[PDB]
C-alpha cells in the first residue's frame, strides 16, 4: 500500500502551518488522509481542469437542483460517499445523519472508516 | 426443390439436404435425408443411383443443377422408415480407384488429360497451369496423384487449381468465380480467428537432388521472429523452384473465419473468391443445410495460409 | 413521502414518475457462492468475491405529459446504452440502473391511462499507490460547442474529452479545420466546434 | 432427459467418421 | 376512440375490426443484454446493439361480412409470406407486422359468432455517403399492366419493376413479344403487358 | 460523414436565391439538409419517375383515405417520419401534436433532431 | 420466549431481531445417500459419509435503530465472507451460519416499517495422536494493537497472530519498524503496531 | 487477477482463466476469455502480444508473476463480442521452427545450451544432466530434440527432466519442487486407476549397433507374466547403456490418480512432486481453471509409469 | 432445448482438437 | 443441467479411448 504523509493546510486560515525554522509542519499518514478528505469535499467535480473526473464532489451544484428532501439527502450520502471512497485508505463511510434545522437549511453528519479500522482473525495452522 | 434420382422425384419426401464441400475434400458431398414409406420404398433406391439437385440459383433465379453426383451409400432405419442417402459427385470414383504411373517432365494439365484419357472420364477444356513437373512415379488414388501434382504445381509459382466433376470434369482455379458474393449482410454470426498455428517465418531448403542447392529465404524474420521450417522434397531439383517453393510457404499462421449466414447463397462452392467486410477470403468449407429454412455456414481463410497448409 | 427520478444523461430528461409504486417496492440481495462437497466431509459453501445483478421491479400508472408520450419516452431509453440514475426517496435507494423489460397496457375502462410494469437492473461499468477509479462517469455534453474568451483548445480538449491532449482529434476535423484558423493555437470567441463521436 | 446421451454421441461419431472419410 | 385496421398489400383488402380487443391490450419492450460475470468483479450488463421482435396479442369476437369468410379471409393471410400493416388509434400502435397464431372458437349459445384469439409478430425486412434505405417498401401492383398513351417500355419497367433498365425481362417473355411488336422501342396503346414475376 | 452544401432555393418564390454577381446562393451544410428536408416532405413517392423508392412522402395520398381522425394522425406521424429519416444526418423526428381546427381541416407540427443535435460522453483513461 | 441473536464477528455487532420469525421455523435434516441398483436384486441405499449444508428460513417485520439502517447492516453481513453465529432460544438452534438470501419491503400502508424475508445456511470452515481441530476458530481483534507493559513481541504474535513465531510478519512492516527499535527484542508500552492481514 | 498484456491491465474483462500443462505437452498454456466491448476493442490484442498473469501465489501470499507468455491464437466472435485468447509461453516457438543440428558424443545440458545459443534463448544455469549421449543427427523440431535427447537421457539412467520457458529457459528436474503440496486435505474427488495397459516385465534388447550387445533383463516375470517389449534403438551401443535402459522401462502398468481439487493450489506444475494421502507422486498433468471460485484438477503417476510411457 | 448439441459439438471438436495440437 | 456436458464428455473420452485401446 506505501501511502506518505503530507504537509498540514490550516483549513480555519487557509495557510499552511510551519515550524518556527520555516519549514512546513509534516504530518502523519492518517493526518493527510484526513487533509486530503476535506480537501476534495470541498472539491468541486468536473470543474477544476487540474484534476481528472475521479477527483472532486457535486455538491454545490446539488444546492440548485430541483429534487425533494429525502431525494437530496440520498443525493448527498452518495455524493459524499463516492467523494470519500476513492482514495485506497477508506474502507467504509456511512452512518449519515441529517438534521433540518430551519425551514430549508441543513444539518448533516457522516462517518469515514479506514483500512486500519478492520478487524483481523486470529488463527494459524 | 427437385431430386430426379434416374426417373421419378423424390422432393416429395426429404426432410433435409446438406451440400458440405472442403477445399481438400474428396469430392462435392450432398446428405440427403428421406422418410421412407411404402411409396418411396417401392422404387427401391440402390447404392450407385444418380441423384440431380435442382433448386432456384441465387444469381439468376432459375432452376438450375446445383448437383449432379452418385448416390454412394444408403442407410435404412427400420423402426422409424427414414431412408437417408449421402451422395457423391463422381470425384469419389477417382478417389479410391488406384493405379501405377510413371511420368517425365510435363505440366499438371497434361497429366490430368492423360489421367482422363486413360480412364475415359470426361472434361471440359481444361486450363493451361503452366507450371513444369519433375518426374516422379505415383502409386496413390487418382485423385490422389491429381492432388499431389496440384500442390507441386501450387508450389514454384503456379496458381492455385481444384479439381471438381460436375457432369464432366472441371479444372477450377480458385480465385475465379463469378460472383464475389457479401456475406456481411446476411452475417448471423461470425467468428474471426487469428494464430501463429501455422506460421512460416523462414524455410531452410535441403536438396535431395541436384539441379547442391541449398539456401534460407526468411521472410518476416524481424517481426514475427524465425519460425522456420525445412523443406526436403526431390521434386525441388532448381534454385528458382527452391526460391518459388519457399515464397509459396511463408505466412501469418493460421487466418480464417468462422462464418455463419441466415440466407443460403445456393452457389457457393469450395475455393470460391466471397468478401466479408471490405476484405476478401477465398472459402476453405462451405456447408449448406437446405432444411425448410435455407441456411449456409462458412469457413473462409487468406490465400498466403490456405497455400501453406492445403498445398 | 416516496418518490421516484429517472434522471437520464445521454437525454437530459428527468423524469419524475406522477404516481408511486403500487402495491409494494422490494429489492434483494443473494451472495455469491457455490457449493463445494468433499469426500467424507460433506458440502461446504464458499464465497464468490465479486457482486451480483440486482433487480428492482414495480407496477405503476400514467394518469390522463401525456401517458402516450411518456410511454414512448421510455421505451426510447429502454433502447439505451448509456445509464439512468434512479432515485427512490422513502424505499432509500439511489443508483445507476438501466430498464430490462418495460410494457403498458390500455384497459376496458379508464382508457386514457395506462398501466405500467416496469423492471430496472443494477448498472456496473467495466473500465480498462493512486486513487482508485471507483466514480462513474456519467456526465454529458453537447456535441457541438461554442468558444468561449478565456478557452483555449488544450482547454477545450480536457474539458470536453477527457486527457485534454487529445485535441487534434478536434482540430483534424474539416469543419473544425474550416472554421478554425490554420495555427491551432489561436482560436476565437463565438464559432462552433465539434467534439468527435 | 436420457435420450440426448445416444441421440449427440450418435452425432458425434457420425460427424468424425464423416469427417476423416472426407478429408482420408 | 379505439379502432384496429389491418392494411393488407399483397392482397388490397384493408379489414377493419368490427369489435374492440375486449379485456386490454398490452406491449412489452425489453432491451437487448446478457450478463457477463468477471473474476473478483460479478456480474455486469453488456447491451447488444439489435432490436427484438415484439408481440401484440388480444382477442376478439366476430358478430353476426359474415365471421365465417372473416376467418377464411384471416386464415388465408396467416400463410401470407408478405407484411400487414397493424394501425391502432386510441392505444398508438403504427407498423408493419405478421401474424403468428390464429384462432376462432363457436361457443355453446352465439353459435353464429365466433371468438377470436389473435398474436402479431413485428416485422422487419431483409435487404440482403448516401441516403439510408429504411424505408419499407410495401406497394404492390397487378400482375398484368394496361400500357397508357405516354408510356415507354423503359418507364413501365421502372414504375412497374424497379430499376428500369428491368425493361428486357418484361420485352423476353414470349406473350409481351407477342403482344408488342418486334421493335422494343414502339409501343401502343391498351394493348396488356405481364411483368415478371 | 462529410456531408456536403447546395444551392438555396426560396420555397415561397419558387425560385433559386442568387447573389448580384447572378451565381446562385450557396448554403451551409444544414441549411441544404433543411431545404431537402422540405424538398422530400413536398416530394409526392412512387410518383416522380427521377428518383427510386426512398425519396418522397405519401401525404397527398392519405386525403382521400377512409382512415379516421386518429389513425390519419398515426398515418401522417409514420409517413413524415419515415420520409425524413432516410437522410444520413437525421437522428430523431417526433414530438407530433395535431390541432383539428376547423370541423375537418387539420394543422400538425413535428420536431426534427440532428446527428449533431446528440450528446457526448465526457470521460477518458 | 423466543429471540433471535445474530452475533457478527468480523464486525463486533450483536444485532437481536427485534420482532419474532413470524409465522413458523422451520428445519430440515436429510441424510446424504444414493441409490444403487444391482442385477436381479434391485435397488439399494447407500449412505454418504459426509453432512449437508441445510437451511434456516423464516420472515420478520422491522417496526418504526431505524429499518433503513438495520437493512444496511444486514445487507453489508450478506457480503460477508466471515460466518455470523445465529442463536434461537425457544427453537433450540445454536452454530455459525451465513445469509444467502435477503429482501425487504415497503408495503403501502405501514411505510417506515420493513418487512424481512431472509434465509441462512449452515457454515462450515474448511482447514486446508492429538486433539482435533473440531473449534470454529471465530475470534476477531483491532488490526492496530496497543502494546502493554508486560508484553514481548513474541507474546503479541502468539496471542494476535497464532503460532507466536510468526513476529517478524509484524516487525518487518516498515511503520512497525518505525515505531519499534531496530532492536525487536526491545519494546515500549503505548506505541501502536499493525499486525499483518 | 492482474493480466498485465504490455501496458494496460485486462482483468476489468476476463470472465475465466484456465492454466493448463502437461508433462509431454508443448509449452505452460493459458486460455483466458474476455468480453470485448468498445474499451477493449480499442486497444486491438493481436497475436503474439505479451501476457503477465500475476495472482496471490499459494506459497507466502505475495503477487507473483505466475505464467509470462505471448498470446498465440485470438479469437473473436461478433454476435456476442466476446474474445477468446490461448496464451503460450515461449517454448511455443521452439516446437514449431525445424532445424537440422549434427552432435557428437555428448551431454544433453551441453546440446541445449548450443540450441540456446544457436537460436539466442535466453536461459538459467541449465543443470548437469551427467548422463553421455550417443552421436545422432536430428531434423524436428527445436523442442523436439531437447526432448528427443531428454528421453535419451532418462535411459542410460539419468535423471527425468523437463524444460519450461518462464521469462529465461529452465532446465527443470521432476521431482525438485519447493513444496510438496498434500492434496487430501481439499480433495474434492478421486479417481484412483491402476492397469497393466503398459506393464512391461521384460524386455529383450537387440543392438543394432556394436559396442552384437543382445540379452533379456526380466524383472517380475513370476509374479505378473512375462510381459515383454523389444528396444532395438541404435542409441544403445553398449552393454551397460542396455541395462540401464532396461531398468528404466519396467512398471507395473499405468497407475495414476485423476485428482480433482476444491481450492486451486497456485504454484503446481507439471513435473511436480505433490502427495495424496501417505504417498507421493508426480504430476502427469495439471488443469486449473480460475473462475470466480479458483479450482484445480490434477492426474498424477507413479515414477516407474511416467518414465516407462513419456520416456 | 436444441443449442445444448450445438454447445457440446462444439465442446467435443474444441477440446479434442486442442489435446491434439499441444501433445502434437 | 449443467452436468450433462461432463457427464456426455466423460463419455465421450471413454468411448474413443476404449475403441482405440481394443482395434490397436
Amino acid at each position: 500500500l506505501d501511502l506518505k504523509g503530507s504537509f498540514l493546510f490550516d483549513f480555519e486560515k487557509g495557510e499552511f502551518v510551519k515550524n518556527a525554522d520555516g519549514t512546513l509542519k509534516k504530518c502523519d499518514k492518517v493526518q493527510a488522509y484526513k487533509q486530503w478528505c476535506q480537501k476534495a469535499i470541498l472539491t468541486p467535480r468536473y470543474k477544476k481542469a487540474a484534476y481528472t473526473n475521479i477527483y472532486g464532489s457535486e455538491i454545490k451544484d446539488l444546492i440548485a437542483s430541483n429534487l425533494s428532501q429525502s431525494a437530496k439527502e440520498l443525493e448527498i450520502t452518495r455524493l459524499i460517499k463516492e467523494t470519500i471512497l476513492v482514495h485506497p485508505y477508506t474502507k467504509e463511510v456511512g452512518e449519515f445523519s441529517f438534521n433540518w434545522l430551519e425551514n430549508s437549511r441543513l444539518v448533516e453528519y457522516e462517518f469515514d472508516v479506514l483500512t486500519i479500522d478492520d478487524e483481523n482473525i486470529v488463527i494459524d495452522g | 426443390k427437385i431430386i430426379l434420382n434416374g426417373k421419378y422425384d423424390i422432393a416429395n419426401f426429404n426432410e433435409g439436404i446438406t451440400l458440405s464441400e472442403a477445399i481438400d475434400g474428396v469430392a462435392y458431398k450432398m446428405d440427403v435425408s428421406l422418410v421412407e414409406p411404402k411409396q418411396l420404398k417401392d422404387i427401391n433406391i440402390k447404392k450407385g443411383d444418380k441423384i440431380i439437385l435442382i433448386d432456384i440459383a441465387y444469381e439468376s433465379k432459375k432452376e438450375e443443377t446445383i448437383f449432379d453426383g452418385v448416390v454412394w451409400e444408403t442407410r435404412r432405419s427400420e423402426k422409424s422408415k427414414k431412408l437417408t442417402l449421402s451422395c457423391r459427385e463422381r470425384t469419389v470414383y477417382m478417389e479410391e480407384s488406384e493405379e501405377q504411373y510413371q511420368f517425365k517432365e510435363n505440366t499438371a494439365t497434361q497429366r490430368i488429360e492423360y489421367y482422363c484419357k486413360q480412364w475415359n472420364i470426361p472434361y471440359y477444356n481444361l486450363a493451361n497451369t503452366g507450371k513444369k513437373l519433375a518426374k516422379v512415379i505415383h502409386k496413390t488414388n487418382i485423385l490422389d496423384m491429381i492432388k499431389k501434382d496440384l500442390k507441386e504445381t501450387a508450389t514454384k509459382g503456379g496458381d492455385l487449381f481444384r479439381v471438381r466433376m460436375d457432369n464432366k470434369l472441371k479444372l477450377f482455379k480458385l480465385g475465379t468465380n463469378a460472383n464475389v458474393y457479401k456475406l456481411d449482410s446476411i452475417l448471423e454470426d461470425a467468428n474471426f480467428t487469428s494464430s501463429f498455428n501455422d506460421a512460416v517465418t523462414s524455410v531452410k531448403v535441403l536438396g535431395k537432388s541436384k539441379d547442391p542447392i541449398i539456401g534460407t529465404y526468411k521472410k518476416d524474420a524481424d517481426k514475427f521472429g524465425t519460425l522456420q521450417k525445412i523443406k526436403q522434397d526431390e521434386k525441388i531439383k532448381n534454385a528458382k523452384e527452391a526460391k518459388k517453393a519457399a515464397e509459396a510457404m511463408f505466412n501469418s499462421g493460421e487466418e480464417t473465419i468462422s462464418v455463419d449466414c441466415a440466407v443460403d447463397i445456393n452457389r457457393i462452392r469450395a475455393g470460391d473468391k466471397v468478401s466479408l467486410k471490405s476484405k476478401e477470403y477465398y472459402v476453405i468449407d462451405v456447408t449448406h443445410t437446405l432444411d425448410s429454412r435455407p441456411k449456409m455456414k462458412l469457413n473462409i481463410g487468406s490465400l498466403e495460409y490456405i497455400r501453406r497448409k492445403f498445398y | 413521502v416516496i418518490d421516484i427520478y429517472l434522471k437520464n444523461e445521454k437525454e437530459k430528461i428527468d423524469f419524475h414518475f406522477p404516481v408511486n409504486p403500487q402495491d409494494s417496492l422490494s429489492i434483494k440481495k443473494e451472495k455469491r457462492f457455490e457449493t463445494v462437497d468433499i469426500v467424507n466431509l460433506g458440502e461446504f459453501d464458499i464465497k464468490k468475491e465479486g457482486e451480483k445483478i440486482r433487480e428492482i421491479s414495480f407496477k405503476t400508472f400514467l394518469p390522463n405529459k401525456n401517458p402516450i408520450e411518456v410511454v414512448a419516452m421510455l421505451e426510447k431509453w429502454v433502447d439505451q446504452a448509456e445509464p439512468l440514475r434512479l432515485i427512490i426517496t422513502g424505499f432509500g435507494y439511489n443508483g445507476l440502473v438501466t430498464i430490462s423489460s418495460f410494457s403498458n397496457t390500455q384497459t376496458a375502462g379508464r382508457e386514457e391511462d395506462r398501466d405500467i410494469e416496469i423492471t430496472f437492473r443494477t448498472y456496473r461499468e467495466l473500465k480498462i499507490t493512486d486513487l482508485k477509479d471507483n466514480r462513474p462517469n456519467t456526465q454529458t455534453k453537447s456535441k457541438i460547442y461554442t468558444v468561449k474568451a478565456s478557452d483555449t483548445l488544450y482547454k477545450i480538449a480536457k474539458n470536453l474529452l477527457g486527457k485534454g491532449s487529445r485535441w487534434p482529434e478536434i482540430y483534424n476535423i474539416p469543419e473544425n479545420k474550416k472554421v478554425i484558423g490554420k495555427n491551432p493555437n489561436i482560436i476565437k470567441k463565438g464559432k462552433l466546434v465539434i467534439p468527435s463521436k | 432427459k436420457e435420450e440426448m446421451i445416444q441421440e449427440l454421441l450418435s452425432q458425434v461419431e457420425s460427424g468424425i467418421r464423416e469427417a476423416l472419410q472426407d478429408i482420408g
